C-alpha cells in the first residue's frame, strides 16, 4: 500500500498549463477491462473518481503484449511530461563492478510497484487525469487521477529513488554496516557477517521498508549469485559478461559493424588483448545504416584475434580498498595500447584500451602519456582514487620528452617495466646547426587546381635536384622535399624549409604515422647520424630560397 | 549569526534558467572533506539539503587555502556568474579605481566570511544548489542548496557592498591615501607607505573591521617565520618590462642571421616600422650554415633601428572595457613561462613570465596553476576584472590536477590550445 512519505512538489514548466487531450474510444470489451482494472486500482488508492471540474486528460490505452493472462493499463504520458519542470538527473551511471568490495553475504530485494507506493504532489494530481470511454460512445465518461507516482510520468524516477533515500536514511544509520547500492526498484544489501545475522538484518530492513509501502521478495530475499546484471556475471568473488557471443556472417553492413564493435568493447573491460582499430577504421565519412561494407583483410583477421581471445573465459575480481591500486600499460601496435588494473598478480580488477587520436601524426610519449591520463580519470570514478604505474618507459627517455615539450604534462608516479616492446625516441634533431654538414635549401610548390607539384633542393656545394609529383599538395611536396635532401644526403645533414608545417610534423618527433611518407622521412631520420631543420620565412624571407622557390 | 536581515531580491537575466553543470569526480579524500564541511555548514543553517524538484547544479572542489592541515570548500559559480552577476555587474555594478595598480604596495585581505551572515533570497536559492560526490555510484550526490550570500557568487559582494562602503568608512577618514578595491571575496588595500608602516596600516585596517562588522581576515605568519613565511604583499608600479629583445652578440652566422630574420620578420605583426629586406638579402644565396659572415654595415642600419623600435611600445593600444581579456601562456622551460595579455590579436595589453623554481618542486601543472592565478591577480588589479587562458595542457590532465596547487578563491575562464609554434620566441 501508498506510503504516509511526504510529496515531493511538482510544478509545470513557466506559463504551461496542464494537458488537454480527449479520449479516442474504441474496442469496448477492452473499454470495461480497464474499468476492470482502474477499480482494483482506484481501490487500492492508486487512483481516484474525480467531479468535472478542472479537467485536462491525457490518452487511456489498455493492451496484452503476453502469454494473455492480464489487460493492462497503458497511459502514454508524453503531453503530460513535456510540460512537467525538469528534475535532477536520476544517477545515469552505472556501479561498475571493477568498485565493488569483495563482501560476505549479499542480498538483492525487488522492491514492488515501487513508483505505485508513492504518493503525488496533492496540487499536481489534477493533470494525471484521464477517462476511461462509453460503453456506448455517449460521453458518460468515467473520471480518474493518480495519487501516487503514475507509471511513465517524466517526474516519477526522480522522486521514487529520493523517497527511497529518506526512507533508508535512519536504518542505513540504526545500522552503520550494511551497505545499500540503489539502482531502480532494486537493492542491492552487502554485509561481512554470518547468513545467519545477514539473512537477520535483511529482515529488519525488508520489515523496515514495508513499514512504508514498499514491499519485497516473500521467497526471503530471492537471489540467484551469480546475477545476470545489467550485462554483467556477478559472482561474489568474480565477476565477468556471459552472453558475449559474436556472429559470422559473409555479408556486413555498417550496423552489423556498428553492433559488433559495441559488443567488441564492453569485452574489453577484462578481455586481455581486444582490438579494434580495424574493424571502426571502416565506418568513415559514410555513415549509411544498411549500406554492404566489404570486410577487410586485418578487419578478418583482427576479427579473428579478438575470437581466440574471447573463446576462452576470464573472470575479474574485486576491490580490497586495504591495499594498492596498480594499473599498468602495454602498447599494441598501430596506435594501439592496452592495460589493466589490479593488486594481484594473477587476479585483476578491470581491464581495457586506448587508441590514439583519429587524424593525427602522433607520438608513442604523448601517447602512452595520453593513456596514463585517460585510467588517472576512469580511476578516480571508480574507486575514488589514482592508481600507481607500471611503465614501458624509462625515467629518462620520458623526462627528457617533457622537457623539450612545448605543453604542461604530468604523470603521476610510476616505475619502470622491462616488458618490451619498449616505449623511445627514435631520433632526436640537433638543436645548434652541424658544421661541415651539407647544407640543403629544399621546397616543394604543387599547382592546387592542376594537382601537379614539384619538389627538390638546391645545396651550398652546388648540388641541385628537381623531381616531378603527380596528385600532390602544397604541403605533400613540402615534405616530399625534405625526404629529397635526407635521401640525398649524407650521414650529417642540414635542411632549410620555407614551411613550418613540415618543420612542425617533424619538430614533433612521430615514430609512425597514417603517412606512407612521413614514415618514409621518420625511417631515414631514424638512419642519419645527425639533422639540423631549420626554418625560415617563405617569400619575402627569402634565405638560400631565392634558389630554390624559383626552380620549384 | 542570528540577525534576519531584508533580502535583496536576484534575478537571472532574460529569458536565463538556472546552471546545470556536472559535478566533476572527486577523491575520496575530498569528498570526505566536502562532507565534513557541509555538515557543518548545515548545523550552522548556512546550507540545506534539497528534494529532486532542483533541477539545478555548480560544481563544487576542495581545495586547502593556507596550505592549512585542514580544507576549504571552492564552489565553481562560474556559470550561475555570467547568468547573473552580469546583471549584477550593472544592477549592482562595483566600480574599479584605475589608481591601485599605481601604489606600491597591494596587500590582498580575505572577506568572503562577511557573506555569510546576510541571508539569501528564498527564490534565488534554488539556484546555488551544488552537490557531493559518490564513489563509483553507490549512493546518490548529496544535496545543498545555499540559504545566506555564496562566496564564489558575484552577487555576494555586489549585495554586500552597502555593508563594506559603511565598515570600511570610519577608516578611509582617517587613512585617504589609501585605496581599497573589493574583487569578490577580496579586498586589496593599495599604498605607498614604506613596506613596513604599510603592514602595519593593514593589520591596523584588518583589526578594524574585526572591531567593527565583525568581518574576520587572516593572520599570514603566526609572528613566526621559519624561513618560509608570507602574507601576500603585491608591488604594481613595478610591473612593466620588455622581454622581446633581439640577441646581443660579436660574431654572426647564416642560422643566425636566418633564425634572426624569422622572430624579427615575425615582429612586423605586432610592431608597426620594421622592415628587414636589407639585413636579409644577406642570405638569399645558398650559404653554408656554419659559416659565418658579418653583419653588412649598410644592413645594420635596420638591426639598429629595429633594435630601437623594440624600445618604444605599440600605438593603437587601447583598453576596451566592453571586450574580455585573454592570457596566452606558453612553457618557456626549466621553470619558466611567458605570458601575453590582449584582447585582439597583437595588440598586447601586457606581458609577463613567471618562475618560481627551475627543477625542485617543478611540476608543469603546479606552475601553470601558480602562473595562471598571478596573470590574473594581476589583471585583477590592473582592470578590476579577469581573462580567460588559452592554456598550453591536456584538457583532462588540467581538468584533473587543477584543483591540487589552486589557493584563490575565485576561478577564470579558460581553454585548451593547439601548439603555441614560433611564438615561443617571445622570450
Ligand atoms: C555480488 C557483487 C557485490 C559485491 C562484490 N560487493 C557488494 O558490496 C555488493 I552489495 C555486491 O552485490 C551487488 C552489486 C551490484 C549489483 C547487484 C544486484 C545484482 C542483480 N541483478 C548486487
Ligand atoms: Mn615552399
Amino acid at each position: 500500500p501508498i506510503s504516509p512519505i511526504e510529496t515531493v512538489p511538482v510544478k509545470l514548466k513557466p506559463g504551461m498549463d496542464g494537458p488537454k487531450v480527449k479520449q479516442w474510444p474504441l474496442t469496448e470489451e477492452k473499454i470495461k477491462a480497464l474499468v476492470e482494472i482502474c477499480t482494483e486500482m482506484e481501490k487500492e488508492g492508486k487512483i481516484s473518481k474525480i467531479g468535472p471540474e478542472n479537467p485536462y486528460n491525457t490518452p487511456v490505452f489498455a493492451i496484452k503484449k503476453k502469454d494473455s493472462t492480464k489487460w493492462r493499463k497503458l497511459v502514454d504520458f508524453r503531453e503530460l511530461n513535456k510540460r512537467t519542470q525538469d528534475f535532477w538527473e536520476v544517477q545515469l551511471g552505472i556501479p561498475h563492478p571493477a568498485g565493488l568490495k569483495k563482501k560476505k553475504s549479499v542480498t538483492v530485494l525487488d522492491v514492488g510497484d515501487a513508483y505505485f507506493s508513492v504518493p503525488l504532489d496533492e496540487d499536481f494530481r489534477k493533470y494525471t487525469a484521464f477517462t476511461i470511454p462509453s460503453i456506448n460512445n455517449e460521453t458518460p465518461g468515467i473520471r480518474y487521477q493518480y495519487n501516487v507516482l503514475p507509471q511513465g510520468w517524466k517526474g516519477s524516477p526522480a522522486i521514487f529513488q529520493s523517497s527511497m533515500t529518506k526512507i533508508l536514511e535512519p536504518f542505513k544509520k540504526q545500522n552503520p554496516d550494511i551497505v545499500i547500492y540503489q539502482y531502480m526498484d532494486d537493492l542491492y544489501v552487502g554485509s561481512d557477517l554470518e547468513i545467519g545475522q545477514h539473512r537477520t538484518k535483511i529482515e529488519e530492513l525488508r520489515q523496515h521498508l514495508l513499514r512504508w509501502g514498499l514491499t519485497t521478495p516473500d521467497k526471503k530475499h530471492q537471489k540467484e549469485p551469480p546475477f545476470l546484471w545489467m550485462g554483467y556475471e556477478l559472482h561474489p568473488d568474480k565477476w565477468t559478461v556471459q552472453p558475449i557471443v559474436l556472429p559470422e556472417k559473409d555479408s556486413w553492413t555498417v550496423n552489423d559493424i556498428q553492433k559488433l564493435v559495441g559488443k567488441l568493447n564492453w569485452a574489453s573491460q577484462i578481455y586481455p588483448g581486444i582490438k579494434v582499430r580495424q574493424l571502426s577504421k571502416l565506418l568513415r565519412g559514410t555513415k549509411a545504416l544498411t549500406e554492404v561494407i566489404p570486410l577487410t583483410e586485418e578487419a578478418e583477421l583482427e576479427l579473428a584475434e579478438n575470437r581466440e581471445i574471447l573463446k576462452e573465459p576470464v573472470h575479474g575480481v574485486y576491490y580490497d580498498p586495504s591495499k594498492d591500486l596498480i594499473a599498468e600499460i602495454q602498447k599494441q601496435g598501430q596506435g594501439q595500447w592496452t592495460y589493466q588494473i589490479y593488486q594481484e598478480p594473477f587476479k585483476n580488477l578491470k581491464t581495457g584500451k586506448y587508441a590514439r587520436m583519429r587524424g593525427a601524426h602522433t607520438n608513442d610519449v604523448k601517447q602512452l602519456t595520453e593513456a596514463v591520463q585517460k585510467i588517472t580519470t576512469e580511476s578516480i570514478v571508480i574507486w575514488g582514487k589514482t592508481p600507481k604505474f607500471k611503465l614501458p618507459i624509462q625515467k629518462e627517455t620520458w623526462e627528457t620528452w617533457w622537457t623539450e615539450y612545448w605543453q604542461a604534462t604530468w604523470i603521476p608516479e610510476w616505475e619502470f617495466v622491462n616488458t618490451p616492446p619498449l616505449v623511445k625516441l627514435w631520433y632526436q634533431l640537433e638543436k645548434e646547426p652541424i658544421v661541415g654538414a651539407e647544407t640543403f635549401y629544399v621546397d616543394g610548390a604543387a599547382n592546387r587546381e592542376t594537382k601537379l607539384g614539384k619538389a627538390g633542393y638546391v645545396t651550398n656545394k652546388g648540388r641541385q635536384k628537381v623531381v616531378p609529383l603527380t596528385n600532390t599538395t602544397n604541403q605533400k611536396t613540402e615534405l616530399q622535399a625534405i625526404y629529397l635532401a635526407l635521401q640525398d644526403s649524407g650521414l650529417e645533414v642540414n635542411i632549410v624549409t620555407d614551411s613550418q608545417y613540415a618543420l612542425g610534423i617533424i619538430q614533433a618527433q612521430p615514430d609512425k604515422s597514417e603517412s606512407e611518407l612521413v614514415n618514409q622521412i621518420i625511417e631515414q631520420l631514424i638512419k642519419k647520424e645527425k639533422v639540423y631543420l631549420a626554418w625560415v620565412p617563405a617569400h619575402k624571407g627569402i634565405g638560400g630560397n631565392e634558389q630554390v622557390d624559383k626552380l620549384v | 549569526p542570528i540577525s534576519p536581515i531584508e533580502t535583496v531580491p536576484v534575478k537571472l537575466k532574460p529569458g536565463m534558467d538556472g546552471p546545470k553543470v556536472k559535478q566533476w569526480p572527486l577523491t575520496e579524500e575530498k569528498i570526505k572533506a566536502l562532507v565534513e564541511i557541509c555538515t557543518e555548514m548545515e548545523k550552522e543553517g548556512k546550507i540545506s539539503k534539497i528534494g529532486p524538484e532542483n533541477p539545478y547544479n555548480t560544481p563544487v572542489f576542495a581545495i586547502k587555502k593556507k596550505d592549512s592541515t585542514k580544507w576549504r570548500k571552492l564552489v565553481d559559480f562560474r556559470e550561475l556568474n555570467k547568468r547573473t552577476q552580469d546583471f549584477w555587474e550593472v544592477q549592482l555594478g562595483i566600480p574599479h579605481p584605475a589608481g591601485l595598480k599605481k601604489k606600491k604596495s597591494v596587500t590582498v585581505l580575505d572577506v568572503g566570511d562577511a557573506y555569510f551572515s546576510v541571508p539569501l533570497d528564498e527564490d534565488f536559492r534554488k539556484y546555488t544548489a551544488f552537490t557531493i560526490p559518490s564513489i563509483n555510484n553507490e549512493t546518490p550526490g548529496i544535496r545543498y542548496q545555499y540559504n545566506v550570500l555564496p562566496q564564489g557568487w558575484k552577487g555576494s559582494p555586489a549585495i554586500f557592498q552597502s555593508s563594506m562602503t559603511k565598515i570600511l568608512e570610519p577608516f578611509k577618514k582617517q587613512n585617504p591615501d589609501i585605496v581599497i578595491y573589493q574583487y569578490m571575496d577580496d579586498l586589496y588595500v593599495g599604498s605607498d607607505l614604506e613596506i613596513g608602516q604599510h603592514r602595519t596600516k593593514i593589520e591596523e585596517l584588518r583589526q578594524h573591521l574585526l572591531r567593527w562588522g565583525l568581518t574576520t581576515p587572516d593572520k599570514k605568519h603566526q609572528k613566526e617565520p621559519p624561513f618560509l613565511w608570507m602574507g601576500y604583499e603585491l608591488h604594481p608600479d613595478k610591473w612593466t618590462v620588455q622581454p622581446i629583445v633581439l640577441p646581443e652578440k660579436d660574431s654572426w652566422t647564416v642560422n643566425d642571421i636566418q633564425k634572426l630574420v624569422g622572430k624579427l620578420n615575425w615582429a612586423s605583426q605586432i610592431y608597426p616600422g620594421i622592415k628587414v629586406r636589407q639585413l636579409s638579402k644577406l642570405l638569399r644565396g645558398t650559404k653554408a650554415l656554419t659559416e659565418v659572415i658579418p653583419l653588412t654595415e649598410e644592413a645594420e642600419l635596420e638591426l639598429a633601428e629595429n633594435r630601437e623600435i623594440l624600445k618604444e611600445p605599440v600605438h593603437g593600444v587601447y583598453y576596451d572595457p566592453s571586450k574580455d581579456l585573454i592570457a596566452e601562456i606558453q612553457k618557456q622551460g626549466q621553470g619558466q613561462w611567458t605570458y601575453q595579455i590582449y584582447q585582439e590579436p597583437f595588440k598586447n595589453l601586457k606581458t609577463g613570465k613567471y618562475a618560481r623554481m627551475r627543477g625542485a618542486h617543478t611540476n608543469d601543472v603546479k606552475q601553470l596553476t601558480e602562473a595562471v592565478q598571478k596573470i590574473t591577480t594581476e589583471s585583477i588589479v590592473i582592470w578590476g576584472k579577469t581573462p580567460k587562458f588559452k592554456l598550453p595542457i591536456q584538457k583532462e590532465t588540467w581538468e584533473t590536477w587543477w584543483t591540487e596547487y589552486w589557493q584563490a578563491t575565485w576561478i577564470p575562464e579558460w581553454e585548451f590550445v593547439n601548439t603555441p609554434p614560433l611564438v615561443k620566441l617571445w622570450y
